[PDB]
């Protein structure tokens, strides 16, 4: 923001914000996996008790 | 001479060498604007016509 | 800073340019490909010629 | 090789003046700086440095 | 590459390469999802053994 104007800011941030949100996403998806394969165990766990 | 707009004249170059660093002394153009090639490296290629 | 000066052919202004080759970007003056500056021509056919 | 330049020539051929300025933006102790005023330190409260 | 200048051609395979590294993550992501459809089966046999 301070080294480029706005007409080119918006399209050096637009590079950066595509990233990141890509980058987040995948966090989430592989915790939506560990979190099956946790809760099988615990039904596991469950039933033996 | 040059043609009319109209009746625009088109001419067919193949089977020789092609140097296009030599035009830059035939003409006082400035631009020399390219679409599908950069100028830099047309000297680097081979077309069929 | 750094100021460099001379003086050119009108054709060739536009070869001072990072990724550029030619005639006067070849032997005679070469920017860098991770240039970060300022170009200035201006025209001098007045005084100079 | 030297120039002819004369004002016979038209646009693309006539002499230009040309000016590189050169900068490098690093995280070093600067020297050259632009035109702005300093104002007092402040310590222990949220501000913008 | 051999048709651009650098400073486009940055531009033309940044575009490939996000498009390849979007075309890989799917491949690896529907493995995960297999994987654990192969496990609930490898531990039902284990058990039925
Ligand atoms: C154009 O052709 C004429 C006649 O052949 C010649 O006198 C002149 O020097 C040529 N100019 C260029 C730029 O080739």
């Amino acid at each position: 923001l301070s080294r480029l104007d706005p007409p080119e800011a918006e399209v050096q941030i637009d590079r950066l914000i595509t990233g990141r949100l890509q980058s987040l996403q995948t966090y989430v998806t592989q915790q939506l996996i560990r979190a099956a394969e946790i809760r099988a165990s615990a039904n596991l766990a469950a039933t033996k008790m | 001479r040059f043609a009319s707009v109209y009746a625009w004249n088109r001419k067919r170059i193949s089977n020789c060498v092609a140097d296009y660093s030599v035009l830059y002394n035939f003409a006082p153009f400035f631009a020399f604007k390219c679409y599908g090639v950069s100028p830099t490296k047309l000297n680097d290629l081979c077309f069929t016509n | 800073v750094y100021a460099d000066s001379f003086v050119i052919r009108g054709n060739e202004v536009s070869q001072i340019a990072p990724g550029q080759t030619g005639n006067i970007a070849d032997y005679n003056y070469k920017l860098p490909d991770d240039f970060t500056g300022c170009v200035i021509a201006w025209n001098s056919n007045k005084l100079d010629s | 090789r030297s120039y002819g330049f004369r004002p016979t020539y038209g646009v693309g051929h006539q002499p230009y003046r040309v000016v590189v300025l050169s900068f490098e933006l690093l995280h070093a102790p600067a020297t050259v700086c632009g035109p702005k005023k300093s104002t007092n330190l402040v310590k222990n409260k949220c501000v913008n440095f």
